[PDB]
């Protein structure tokens, strides 16, 4: 950290060590510059340099860490929008990662742990600030959670396709019908639970849902 | 194909014949839910049809399900008692 | 260099080693090895050139008090019960009251042994250990036992009279109490830091004076046996509560004249108005009786684990459990003699009679004493 | 640091979590139909203001 | 008066403004002397002005505040076992920390209750110093130096009270072996008042598995000795009179099952009492039931200790709930690992009621998994219907996969090294992959062991093995010792029981060898063959294509996958040649992992890990002596060094290797070394007997993070590998390896680093016992 400095020649070190790249010896300037100094005019703004300077060096719990202290110092701000896009984004890395993604081995169907959290903050994000220049960012990444629930929901109701238990077919597939229609994997989980009423000889039941097939066609 | 030995494949979810004899046509899905609670699948666009259907496998000799659905009318009201047997 | 890198606790030697009256043991006898290093009650009496000493081993003994010879002997190292072939284990210490001497054991027994033979004349279980000296007298046999209860048991055998609650303390904060009877009413001490009256009948709470406070967020001496036992000169009672706390109170209604609330004093003797005491850091003080007024102290004694003040050959005498002997002027602690006759530790208090100094240690046991 | 051939950190990194798009949704009529969102799914789809990806301020 | 304007003198934390707020006398408003005394308490209300001297200049008022806040720092003294931030904690009890108001006043605050933190210690003997160093502005550094004195330890139990058994079965509720001497110093028999507690409930269970249900634990009082270390006690109890179960009359919601209920209610009318028993006994019912559904399966008893025949009558009041709970279930932990990879390990079924032992059982699978760090789960009932429990299997996944590697020869050489890495559970799937391999200018090594260890829904483990050796022994020739080696081993395993799971291949040994060393060992198996290669030259082909059927069987009722601590796993392995072969041999191989806690803590457990082997010929030959048996190094035996353990070949008395490169890699050969060169490498037999004894224990210098993930075990090796068809009219001169009298011999201790590439095994081992040949480097570094 710094030592009892003038807080500016620490905050002009912590935004040199931004440029520079070096996101811990901005966080040494950045933390300590509010550790004797969180009444600082830019504390608020240390905290937001904090989370750049966390995020940047991949340091997702400080940068939350940097969020919930933000909270604290600023539970009014206008980079609340920046918080939730900044909640959403550290989850979104917290969650899934793997160099496995250019042999078509992925991620995205494992565990949506923090891609649910990161869900949350970013729907707060396109709901509390639909105005904000991190909405329309969050807006796609909600796209793309919605579809990583989907592949994670998908799979599921494929593990009890080759279990056997068919109730827990249908369940996990109404898990993706009741909770987002835009994916093509809850319209392959239509054939998909009428395939588990058909074994469970709900044929009748089953082919109800193939008119909702007939239906989602298009 | 030629084995005795299979890890057998259970599932629950379904009525006794004392909760065939507990509900009858007529009856409402709270009287049905009173001491039978809810299904572990129901008819989630059509009217309210409480699906407790049981399955199982037995290893390398067939396959058994007691598949007893309970259908409701729009005000829940009980409508058939339809137990069904393997296959 | 890390054999000897681990943990260290402080202590204070011993300046000031005097010989102006040059002592030495009047004699040793040895009962064995007696409490030892258990934290135990019992302390042997002498009287009548018979030296009434025991061990917790179980030899009873009968001392003949110029040498010590065997008077007689006995053993109450028990045979029977859930566990066979037991040692005594004395708990409380010797009481001899006529023709018995009574003993508390830690087998919460209390024993009564014929006093020509040692025979048991009576033996009674009673509710726990004794953490007092059975205080032996008017038929009755008072106890404060572990579980805060005085007790009476009808000497001649046992019989118990009652069984009634005193200051219970919250563990066994270990106070000796000792139930005596002063001007009728039996003056009890507190392990919680209280002191009461009783009846001395029938155990009737003549009043009962929150003093010192127990053990948490006032947290209270774990270094010593706080003197809780009212010593009783006329009605202004002095005693002790468990911090070490010094009251001078009355002994109908327990008011108080003056308090040492802040003293805290490990064992303590009323000479006149000279009250001489072993403070919390083992150092000698004479105080008032009419207040806290140090008439003199001394730290020719610092951390050198005292036993009582006494007064025998014309000087304060204290004996140690280290095992050295001190002889104090019984004015400004001109400090008389020294007599390293043990090295055991005395864990007893110094007997100031039959012309003698008798004390038993925790293992050097009985060395009796003279200058 | 790579002081042999000096080919220093390369290639990685991706943004695919904006590049994805949703798909199609339920055209069902009623006795087809069910809910469909249920949860955190309550997106106001914004174009208030873009800039988008890296382009974004993380500061 | 009116204040003209305030001087706000020292805040360090707090604004001008906020103090001008806080305070009542603020620029421009009214200001009596009592509103100045109204200031003092208010600005002391702010909980951050250690002085407050509000005064005046007639009217312009100066307020002259010392003050508490930020403390610089808090430094720890004297901070030993007992650590610094649970001494930190009663700071943080106390108010103060880093950043905070101090209050200098509050410092034997602070130090009575630090006495009070070190009293609930098992200490009383300790000292604390908090010593005040200034630092900017107000700022402080909290020095705190910690004299520690003494814990207290246990030296004696005295228990009144006690009617038939001893106090001294229950002094035994703690076990103690040490001694402290100055010569035998092995730890001591220190105190905490929850040892006490705990040996109080010990006590409990002591007397009430009797009978004994009178019994009562009267009162407690545990020594205040004036050492402050020494632990006497006076316990009061009353046993009262040992009880009989004369009765069982369990009643309430039995659920339809109170027959499956009185099953397990078998008891005898008139026997001692048991409550312990008759604790399981409702636990016995809390699983029926709950193997029946009934997740809350309100189970209550009611002994009603009947003293008039000296009995208890045991009543039981049972509430089951409902049959269906299980609607769904969760999984959490789970980011990098594909879900129905942890899902096919498990035995309850949503859309279910719910059967107790199956969750356990599919946890058990995951607790044999391996690449967890905990399993375990959350059964939570989704609120609404009694049918609606979710339970949440959150657990914690462990890395997968490790590289390991060999040593030297490279970059002052050829192209040649040696390499092998692992990925089981591929990428999340489960896929148990591991490969190896080394392509160097002596040999081409290939091989690779995949599988599906769950290819159907019986859990199948379609295991493929497959590997070639191009191995020519190349040195300057390849007619030293020529050897290629190829073919394949595909095996499968099956459910049995879940413990007892068999397994069975078949190995094509496809191995094309030319000039084959003169070593007679090998050379009798030639013999054995009915081949008869010239003695004295290496120039001689042998070409085999056998075909064996292979076999095995695990046993499974071990605790963990990767770090287990009670139970055991023996597993067979074992082959044997068919007709069509083209030798007719056999080898059978087994080895054990039982896990016996020393500690019952298990802290300490036995690790008994043994091999056994033995492979002949079916008939008229013998075993290949490439697959007789080894030790030495790499092995249950370590401070060796790898294949020094076993028979030793002579070589033949030799001329032609064709060039054996001239006084280098010798066979008795052109070169020298003639007239029958004992080889001392191990040649190795046909039987095997070799063991480690190894002991699990932590240690505390490194935290326990990963101290029950690092195996430190020390070990006292043993073992033979002989050959009991070894010659005695070959080998006279040759030692006689026929006995498996060859117990080799070493002792020391492994040091197990669970790195992110896994475990890495190091060990130091000293040999005492050794025979010919038995080379030994003292440490093994293994990967």
């Amino acid at each position: 950290e710094v030592p009892d400095n003038p807080p500016n020649e620490i905050y002009a070190t912590a935004q040199q060590k931004l440029q520079d790249g070096n996101w811990r010896q901005a966080i040494t300037q950045l933390e300590a510059l509010d550790n004797r100094y969180p009444f600082g005019p830019y504390s608020q703004q240390v905290q937001l340099d904090l989370i750049y300077a966390y995020y940047k060096n991949a340091d997702l719990p400080l940068a939350q860490a940097a969020i919930d202290r933000f909270i604290r110092l600023n539970p009014t701000h206008p980079n609340i929008d920046y918080v939730m896009y900044m909640r959403g984004l550290t989850n979104m890395a917290l969650d899934d990662s793997a160099l496995q993604g250019f042999f078509g081995v992925d991620r995205s169907d494992r565990d949506p742990q923090h891609a649910r959290a990161a869900f949350s903050d970013f729907s707060k994000l396109v709901r509390g600030y639909p105005n904000s220049q991190y909405t329309t960012d969050a807006t796609k990444r909600l796209v793309f959670l919605k579809d990583r629930l989907a592949k994670y929901e998908y799979s599921v109701a494929e593990y009890y396709t080759e279990r056997g238990a068919w109730v827990a077919v249908v369940n996990r597939v109404e898990g993706m019908l009741r909770d987002y229609p835009d994916t093509q994997a809850t319209r392959d989980a239509l054939p998909l639970m009428e395939n588990a009423y058909r074994q469970m000889q709900m044929n009748a039941q089953a082919e109800k849902v193939a008119k909702i097939i007939a239906a989602n066609s298009s | 194909e030629r084995v005795v030995y299979r890890p057998d494949i259970n599932q629950g979810n379904y009525l006794t014949a004392n909760d065939v004899s507990k509900i009858r046509v007529g009856m409402t899905q709270q009287q049905v839910a009173y001491a039978l609670g809810t299904p572990l699948m129901s008819d989630p666009f059509g009217t309210n049809t409480w699906f407790y259907v049981f399955r199982q496998q037995p290893g390398h000799e067939g396959v058994t399900q007691q598949t007893l659905t309970l259908t409701f009318n729009s005000s829940g009201v009980l409508t058939n008692i339809d137990n069904k047997p393997a296959l | 260099l890390f054999n000897s890198e681990e943990d260290v606790v402080k202590m204070s030697p011993l300046p000031t080693v005097e010989n102006q009256f040059t002592p030495t043991t009047a004699w040793s006898t040895s009962v064995g090895s007696g409490i030892g290093n258990f934290y135990s009650n019992l302390h042997p009496a002498l009287a009548d050139n018979v030296v009434y000493a025991a061990d917790r081993a179980g030899l009873v003994k009968a001392l003949n008090a110029d040498d010590g010879k065997e008077i007689w002997s006995v053993s109450l190292a028990e045979k029977d019960g859930w566990f066979s072939k037991e040692p005594a284990l004395l708990s409380g210490g010797v009481t001899v009251s006529g023709g018995h001497v009574y003993i508390g054991s830690e087998k919460a027994q209390v024993y009564a042994l014929n006093t020509s033979d040692g025979t048991v004349a009576w033996q009674t279980k009673v509710a726990g250990e004794a953490l007092s000296r059975p205080v032996v007298s008017d038929g009755l046999v008072l106890i404060h036992t572990s579980n805060g209860q005085l007790q009476a048991l009808n000497e001649a055998d046992g019989a118990v009279k009652w069984t009634v609650n005193l200051d219970m303390p919250s563990l066994s904060l270990r106070g000796e109490s000792a139930p005596t009877t002063a001007f009728g009413a039996a003056v009890v001490g507190g392990d919680n830091g209280r002191v009461s009256a009783v009846l001395m009948e029938q155990g009737q709470m003549i009043w009962q004076q929150r003093i010192s406070q127990a053990t948490g967020s006032t947290e209270i001496d774990r270094l010593s046996d706080v003197d809780t036992t009212p010593v009783v000169v006329n009605g202004v009672v002095f005693a002790l509560a468990y911090n070490g706390n010094l009251t001078a109170l009355d002994l109908r209604s327990g008011q108080i004249m003056w308090k040492r609330e802040l003293g805290s004093v490990n064992d303590f003797i009323v000479d006149g108005n000279r009250i001489y005491l072993v403070d919390q850091n083992d150092r000698v003080m004479a105080l008032t009786i009419d207040g806290g007024v140090t008439l003199w102290t001394q730290s020719d004694l610092l951390h050198r684990l005292l036993t009582s003040p006494v007064l025998y050959n014309g000087n304060l005498v204290v004996g140690d459990s280290e095992g050295y002997l001190h002889w104090i002027n019984v004015e400004d602690g001109r400090f008389v003699a020294q007599q390293k006759v043990d090295s055991s530790g005395f864990q007893t208090e110094p007997v100031a009679a039959d012309g003698k100094l008798l004390i038993q240690a925790k293992d050097g046991t009985v060395y009796s004493i003279t200058r | 640091c790579s002081s042999d051939s000096r080919y220093k950190r390369q290639v990685s990194g991706d943004e695919a979590y904006l590049e994805a798009a949703p798909l199609a949704e339920l055209h069902a009529p009623a006795g087809m139909i069910l809910p469909v969102t249920s949860g955190d799914y309550a997106i106001p789809v914004t174009n208030g203001s873009g800039a988008v990806g890296k382009a974004l301020d993380i500061r | 008066f009116v204040v003209k304007d305030i001087h706000f003198e020292g805040l360090q934390r707090v604004a001008v403004g906020a103090a001008l707020l806080s305070m009542p006398v603020r620029t421009g408003d009214t200001v009596n002397d009592e509103d100045i005394s109204n200031t003092i308490r208010a600005l002391f209300a702010t909980g951050n002005f250690e002085d407050v001297r509000v005064l005046r200049d007639g009217d312009t008022l100066l307020v002259q505040v010392k003050e508490r806040p930020t403390i610089a720092s808090i430094t720890f003294s004297g901070n030993k076992s007992v650590k610094d931030d649970m001494l930190k904690q009663n700071l943080e009890a106390s108010g103060v920390r880093v950043g905070e108001s101090l209050d200098r006043t509050t410092i034997a605050d602070i130090e009575k209750g630090l006495e009070d933190f070190y009293y609930s210690v098992g200490k009383y003997s300790a000292s604390v110093k908090a010593v005040v160093t200034p630092l900017p502005r107000n700022r402080v550094d909290l020095k705190l130096v910690f004299q520690e004195g003494v814990s207290a330890e246990i030296q004696q139990i005295n228990i009144v009270g006690n009617h038939a058994f001893t106090t001294d079965e229950l002094i035994s509720h703690f076990q103690l072996r040490d001694e402290v001497p100055w010569w035998n110093v092995v730890g001591d028999r220190k105190y905490q008042k929850q040892k006490l507690a705990g040996d109080l409930e010990t006590l409990r269970s002591y007397y009430l598995d009797r009978g004994y249900a009178r019994f009562n634990i009267d009162s407690t009082q545990v020594s205040l000795t004036p050492d402050k270390k020494g632990i006497y006690v006076t316990v009061n109890i009353t046993e009262g009179d040992q009880y009989k179960l004369s009765g069982v009359e369990v009643s309430g919601n039995l659920a339809g099952h109170s027959a499956e209920i009185e099953q397990l209610t078998k008891i005898e009318p008139g026997e001692l009492y048991n409550g312990t028993k008759v604790t399981k006994m409702e636990d016995d019912i809390k699983k029926l039931l709950g193997r029946y559904g009934y997740a809350y399966p309100r189970v209550q008893s009611m002994p009603e200790i009947n003293d008039a025949d000296k009995t208890v009558k045991l009543r039981v009041n049972v509430d089951a709930g409902n049959r269906f709970y299980v609607r769904k279930i969760r999984f959490e932990g789970n980011d990098t690992s594909k879900d129905a990879v942890l899902r096919r390990e498990m035995r309850q079924m949503e859309g279910a009621w719910l059967g107790s032992d199956l969750v356990d059982q599919g946890k058990e699978r995951l607790n044999r998994l391996g690449f967890f760090e905990t399993v375990d789960t959350d059964t939570q009932r989704v609120p609404g219907s009694p049918d609606q429990v979710d339970v949440v299997y959150k657990v914690k996944e462990r890395n997968t996969g490790s590289f390991n590697f060999g040593i030297g020869y490279g970059t002052e050489s050829g192209v040649s090294f040696q390499a092998g890495v692992q990925q089981d559970n591929w990428l999340g799937t489960g896929y148990a992959v591991g490969i190896n391999g080394t392509k160097n200018d002596y040999q081409t090594y290939a091989e690779l062991s995949v599988t599906n260890p769950y290819f159907t829904v019986d859990g199948v483990s379609l295991g493929g093995r497959l590997f070639y050796n191009d191995f020519q022994a190349d040195d300057a020739d390849l007619s030293d010792y020529t050897n290629k080696s190829y073919g394949t081993d595909v095996t499968l395993g099956f459910p049995i029981n879940e413990y007892n799971s068999l397994r069975a291949g078949l190995g094509y040994v496809h191995n094309s060898l030319s000039n084959m060393q003169p070593q007679v060992a090998m050379w009798r198996y030639l013999y054995s063959m009915g081949e008869h290669p010239s003695t004295s030259d290496q120039d001689n082909s042998f070409k085999t294509d056998d075909f064996t059927f292979n076999y095995g069987w695990t046993y499974n009722k071990l605790d963990r996958g990767y770090f287990p601590t009670d139970g055991s796993r023996v597993n067979l392995t074992g082959k044997v040649t068919i007709p069509g072969s083209d030798n007719e041999y056999y080898k059978v191989t087994l080895d054990t992992a039982t896990y016996v806690p020393i500690d019952d803590d298990h802290k300490w457990v036995v690790l008994g890990r043994t091999r056994w082997g033995y492979g002949d010929g079916l008939g008229g030959k013998e075993m290949p002596f490439y697959e007789n048996f080894y030790a030495g190094g790499s092995s249950t035996v370590r401070g060796f060094q790898s294949n020094t353990i076993g028979p030793k070949a002579v070589y033949f008395p030799h001329q032609a290797s064709n060039y054996d490169p001239d006084y280098d890699y010798e066979c008795a050969t052109q070169d020298g070394a003639k007239d029958l060169c004992k080889s001392d490498d191990a040649v190795g037999g046909n039987a095997m007997a070799v063991a480690s004894l190894e002991f699990i224990t932590p240690t505390p210098f490194i935290s326990d993070k990963y101290a029950n993930s690092v195996r430190t075990s020390f070990f006292w090796d043993m073992g033979t590998v002989w050959d009991t068809n070894w010659d005695s009219s070959q080998y006279s001169g040759y030692p006689d390896y026929s006995d498996p009298s060859n117990i080799r011999m070493s002792a020391g201790i492994a040091l197990q680093w669970m790195s992110p590439l896994g475990p890495l095994v190091f060990s130091y081992a000293q040999p005492f016992k050794k025979y010919d040949g038995d080379k030994a480097e003292q440490f093994q570094f293994n990967i």
